[PDB]
């Protein structure tokens, strides 16, 4: 989709939350940081 | 603007279309209402006694503890969907 | 005097510099206006006015370029700082302005003036007329009087332990001066930084003089020392405008209450 | 879980507040006000300025036509979709899976 | 005739809209003002050339047009954007009469769109100027070898508007600037403005003058007097305070402007309340009533007898009875023989 | 490239063309190997 | 400049119109997979053709 | 050309209505692939024989 | 006009001076100084989300 700046990449797979596009998601979990997986 | 009036004459017919395609929409609209809920050529009424089977029927029927005869999920619904309707008043006394 | 320079230093201004655009009242909505407006956490000057050297003058008025406004600001505990002239280049050739509070009168007197090389006043009237009209010594034409009463209605008399916030904003466009001013009470008694709170920056008066002003410079008041001509301690903020794009909520009784902008994050212009 | 009722009072809300907010364009005339642009300008000129501002706005309700007679569209299927699931799970037992 | 056939069926059809016409007109504007000379800005002996820039101030006047056609030698009125008909009593904010004296050979290029020599040099002349031309018969007067009205032919370069040249610089072509000599390339403005009788049908400099305009940016400054009448209360009327036109019912209300603060507004951005120009009280703003008229008839077919349907209007505003001043003349509807019924 | 410029560009989708591909093994598998009984509840 | 942007805007709204009008065939379309995807793949279907 | 911004300002806000627009029915095709689509909770496998 | 020079692969006749696209906009030009042609495409251009 592009270039996202501000979130760490995860290796878990979760339930999509925020749909980024491409099959990749965004979420605000666990200190507290914004991730994309 | 009296002099706008003259002016809009000129461009032919552009507000007879609009008129007639709102109502359209408007008679649609009541015949959608129409189509979904008026289903029974008959008014049938719950007898006295509650019990069916063992069944609670409570939460569903209506109740005549109330000035509108609506049952306790339907009233939740509107609680929960009256944060945007149309108005419930049309009489323009309120409008200042 | 032969005084030594200061560093000037620089402090967050937080959320200041917002004043009522336009005159129409209008609540309870959110209007947004583009006009020049004070940015969020931008650097603000904080010249120290204090006793120079123990009782040596300093040169705490610099000739600040004007360019677009100003924000200057105050944190006095008493009344030390009058006079705001604007000059092209501060001399009998060019129209001057000057913002004095003599007695009760702002004065507003737009002529051309000698001026001195370091203008003072006295807070403290002389004994027996003052003096204290020595900033400049001749006048040379005039076109434009304004006499009314002092923009200042800040008063000392009831007690201390309260020092002032005097906020002023001096916007010249278009042959226009407009002035907006508020005045907010201080709790604690340090000076490095303005409390955080919103305030509005009601308008008090417009002048209609076109002069071109391409510096800003000020004015201080000192009686005596009681070596030098010295008074107490003060502190002034100048800070820099430029446009931006600002939106405003509006509260029922019709004041602003709080603003934000659309240029200082991300989070800001999704809002 | 009600949002599908909302979504449609939402659109109509958005739909009217643009509608009403699109008076105040210019649309490229001198001034989006009728009084003054009567006033401020000469008969020659006044027409085309007024004209402008007709057609804009008549553009403007085209298109709010438009855009309703489009969700009429949906809101009537939906409508039917409804009629349809009353009149076959009240009133009868469905073979139907899901 | 709004369906355009001789035969209805039965239904219910929109045929127009009603609506109530003002009723009066109130007017109120401040009783503080000052007598305006139009022609009095100058006073001298002999005039000045444009160098000078000198005037006096006018401002908080009448400036009623009659006193310019009063003037005998008054001749330019006319504006070429606006019509004098409505200028007749429009209102301006800080109007003053600018005082420089140009030859006025070019008609064209004072007036918006045009741009020359004169205004690459002189004095620019944008093609987007909101001041107006206004010119009398003073030629004889102010004009007169005799060099005395000096005009900068040659500058730099072009200039920005209201860059008018008042200190002489003149061009400078080479290494070293020009220091006391009229040299080749170098020209000073030191020559005779043509005063000469041999162009007696006009070359002489004519006073052109252009004032600048403001449009309502500020409350009226200057303008002629009308005639001030006492507000109404609940009554569709045509409202003109601070000059602003409008029609609506005045009411009290109760938004507390601050001091400062004249108008009000709303979420639709149009105007809901007013402060009285004379008076520190406060009114809002609102139209008369209005709405939609539905016909109800069983047919053509079968009889005449309707029925008439008003939306959104309650039966005592707006009953059979009114013809004072309305629409729908002969729409009387008869009368309460047949009740009126209120419905949602 | 494809056009591209005056401001016209294409979002790619959401899901990819192999997650698509997973669901109908998914279904395939279901449906042979429970028949119509995943549809309803455990398979 | 007016006019040119007076006739971009036309086409642009045009364009966006058949887009939309077109995403009401689309949604039935995907509608009646999905109906037709539940009925025959899930289960065994009476309905004729 | 920023001029030509300059000169389409005034024409109000023509192009947030048409990026709304467009996003709905971007969002509705997502929506449109995953009623069709995802109609199971587990991904079920086949036996290797 | 603004954009990314860079080199061309274009065969320019001899004569030839323009080069067009399918959306018939600028996509080459002759060099004044040198008979090297070159490529003309738009630096980078997108949209945020946040
Ligand atoms: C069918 O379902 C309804 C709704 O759950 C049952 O009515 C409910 O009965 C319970 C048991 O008494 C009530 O709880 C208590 O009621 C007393 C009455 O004074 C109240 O003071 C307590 O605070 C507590 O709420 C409950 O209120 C009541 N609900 C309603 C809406 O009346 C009903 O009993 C069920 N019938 C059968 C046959 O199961
Ligand atoms: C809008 O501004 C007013 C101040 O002008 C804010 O305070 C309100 O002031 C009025 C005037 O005194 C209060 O009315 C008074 O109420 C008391 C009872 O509390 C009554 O005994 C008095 O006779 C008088 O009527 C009013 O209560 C007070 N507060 C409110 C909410 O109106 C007002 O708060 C401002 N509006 C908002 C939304 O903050
Ligand atoms: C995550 O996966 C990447 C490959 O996609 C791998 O390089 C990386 O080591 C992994 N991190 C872990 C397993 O913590
Ligand atoms: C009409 O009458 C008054 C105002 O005329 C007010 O009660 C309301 O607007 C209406 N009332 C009814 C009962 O229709
Ligand atoms: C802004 O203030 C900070 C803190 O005093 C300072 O480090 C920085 O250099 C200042 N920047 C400018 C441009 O003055
Ligand atoms: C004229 O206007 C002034 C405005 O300050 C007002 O005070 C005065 O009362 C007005 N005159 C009359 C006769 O009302």
């Amino acid at each position: 989709a592009g270039c996202l700046i501000g979130a760490e990449y995860v290796n878990n797979s979760y339930e999509c939350d925020i749909p980024i596009g491409a099959g990749i998601c965004a979420s605000y979990q666990t200190s507290q940081s914004i991730i994309a997986y | 603007s009296t002099e706008c009036s003259n002016l809009l004459l000129q461009y032919g017919s552009f507000c007879t279309q609009l008129k007639r395609a709102l109502t359209g929409i408007a008679v649609e609209q009541d015949k959608n209402t129409q189509e979904v809920f008026a289903q029974v050529k008959q008014i049938y009424k719950t007898p006295p006694i509650k019990y069916f089977g063992g069944f609670n029927f409570s939460q569903i029927l209506p109740d005549p503890s109330k000035p509108s005869k609506r049952s306790f999920i339907e009233d939740l619904l509107f609680n929960k969907v009256t944060l945007a309707d149309a108005g419930f008043i049309k009489q323009y006394g309120d409008c200042l | 005097t032969t005084r030594t320079q200061l560093p000037p230093a620089y402090t967050n201004s937080f959320t200041r510099g917002v004043y009522y655009p336009d005159k129409v009242f209008r609540s309870s909505v959110l209007h947004s206006t583009q006009d020049l407006f004070l940015p969020f956490f931008s650097n603000v000057t904080w010249f120290h006015v204090i006793s120079g050297t123990n009782g040596t003058k300093r040169f705490d008025n610099p000739v600040l370029p004007f360019n677009d406004g100003v924000y200057f600001a105050s944190i006095e505990k008493s009344n030390i700082i009058r006079g705001w002239i604007f000059g092209t280049t501060l001399d009998s050739k060019t129209q001057s302005l000057l913002i004095v509070n003599n007695a009760t009168n702002v004065v507003i007197k737009v002529c051309e003036f000698q001026f001195c090389n370091d203008p003072f006043l006295d807070h403290k009237n002389n004994k027996s007329m003052e003096s204290e009209f020595r900033v400049y010594s001749s006048a040379n034409n005039c076109t434009f009087e304004y006499v009314s009463q002092p923009f200042l209605m800040d008063l000392e008399g009831k007690q201390g332990n309260f020092k002032n916030l005097r906020e002023f904003v001096f916007k010249n466009i278009d042959g226009y001066f407009k002035i907006y001013s508020k005045h907010t009470p201080i709790i604690v008694r340090e000076p490095e930084d303005l409390p955080q709170g919103f305030s509005a920056l009601e308008p008090l008066v417009d002048l209609p003089i076109g002069i071109n002003i391409t510096r800003f410079q000020t004015l201080l008041a000192l009686h005596r020392s009681y070596s030098g001509w010295t008074a107490g301690a003060a502190a002034y903020y100048v800070g820099y405008l430029q446009p931006r794009t600002f939106l405003l909520k509006y509260n029922e009784n019709g004041t602003i209450t709080d603003a934000v902008d659309c240029a200082l994050d991300p989070l800001s212009e999704t809002k | 879980a009600l949002g599908k009722l909302q979504d449609v009072v939402n659109h109509n809300a958005q739909a009217l507040n643009t509608l009403v907010k699109q008076l105040s364009s210019k649309f490229g005339a001198i001034s989006s006000v009728l009084n003054d642009i009567f006033s401020r300008l000469d008969p020659p000129e006044a027409e085309v300025q007024i004209d402008r501002l007709i057609t804009g706005r008549l553009q403007s309700l085209q298109t709010y036509v438009t855009q309703q007679l489009i969700r009429a569209a949906e809101i009537r299927a939906s409508a039917n979709l409804a009629a349809t699931k009353m009149s076959e799970c009240v009133l009868g037992q469905s073979k139907r899976v899901d | 005739c709004t369906l355009k056939s001789f035969t209805v069926e039965k239904g219910i059809y929109q045929t127009s809209n009603f609506r109530v016409q003002p009723t009066e007109s109130i007017v109120r504007f401040p009783n503080i003002t000052n007598l305006c000379p139009f022609d009095e800005v100058f006073n001298a002996t002999r005039f000045a050339s444009v160098y000078a820039w000198n005037r006096k101030r006018i401002s908080n006047c009448v400036a009623d047009y009659s006193v310019l056609y009063n003037l005998a030698p008054f001749f330019t009125f006319k504006c070429y954007g606006v019509s004098p008909t409505k200028l007749n009593d429009l209102c301006f904010t800080n109007v003053y009469a600018d005082s420089f004296v140009i030859r006025g050979d070019e008609v064209r290029q004072i007036a918006p769109g045009q741009t020359g020599n004169i205004a690459d040099y002189n004095y620019k002349l944008p093609d987007d100027f909101t001041g107006c031309v206004i010119a009398w018969n003073s030629n004889k007067l102010d004009s007169k070898g005799n060099y005395n009205y000096l005009y900068r032919l040659f500058r730099k370069s072009n200039l920005k508007p209201f860059e008018r040249d008042i200190s002489t610089e003149i061009y400078q072509a080479g290494n070293k600037p020009c220091n006391g000599v009229a040299g080749f390339n170098c020209y000073f403005p030191l020559r005779s403005y043509s005063f000469r009788p041999t162009y007696g049908v006009g070359h002489q400099p004519y006073r052109v003058v252009v004032l600048s305009f403001e449009l309502l940016h500020a409350p009226a400054t200057v303008c002629g007097p009308k005639k001030s009448t006492n507000l109404v209360k609940n009554k569709c009327v045509n409202f003109n305070f601070n000059g602003l036109k409008g029609t609506g019912v005045l009411t009290e209300s109760n938004k507390k402007f601050l001091p400062f603060q004249q108008f009000g507004r709303d979420i639709a951005d149009t105007t809901d309340a007013v402060r009285d120009p004379q008076t520190l009280e406060i009114l809002d703003i609102t139209p008369c009533s209005f709405g939609g008229v539905s016909v109800i008839t069983p047919g053509t077919n079968t009889s005449n007898q309707v029925a008439v349907l008003y939306q959104g209007v309650n039966c005592t505003e707006v009953p059979v009875a009114i013809h004072a001043d309305q629409l729908t003349p002969t729409w009387r509807v008869y009368s309460t023989g047949s009740n009126v019924f209120q419905t949602r | 490239c494809a056009q591209k410029f005056k401001g016209l560009t294409v979002l790619p989708p959401l899901l990819t063309d192999e997650m698509i591909a997973q669901y109908t093994s998914a279904l395939l598998a279901g449906t042979i190997t429970s028949g119509w009984t995943f549809g309803a509840g455990a398979a």
